[PDB]
């Protein structure tokens, strides 16, 4: 069994990002790339995230 | 002189030892011959078997 990807999303992927997945395999005597992508939505929150707010609401 | 220049002797296992080379192949059942994957279904016997 293979170690999952437990990552931290870092705030660099905050915009929808990409993984992507592969190996070589060296057959009986002939090699295969293989390797699979998938597409990831990261929820769009800012670095700054800057707040600002009338204080005299 | 009797047919004996040799003798043979079975043992205990005193130590194990390497098993057989591994096949990444095919294994052909009775004769054990490593064939390739792309010489199964082929119309041609390439195990002797």
């Amino acid at each position: 069994s293979y170690q999952s990807i437990n990552i931290p999303v870092t705030q660099n992927m905050v915009p929808s990002s990409r993984l992507l997945v592969y190996y070589i395999v060296t057959g009986e005597q002939t090699a295969e790339l293989v390797s699979d992508s998938v597409w990831l939505n990261i929820e769009e929150k800012c670095g700054n995230q800057l707040q600002v707010h009338l204080s005299p609401d | 002189c009797n047919f004996s220049d040799k003798e043979v002797e079975d043992c205990v296992t005193n130590r194990p030892c390497r098993s057989q080379v591994r096949c990444e192949g095919f294994v052909c059942a009775q004769t054990g011959r490593c064939v390739n994957r792309r010489l199964l279904c082929n119309g041609d016997n390439d195990c002797g078997d």
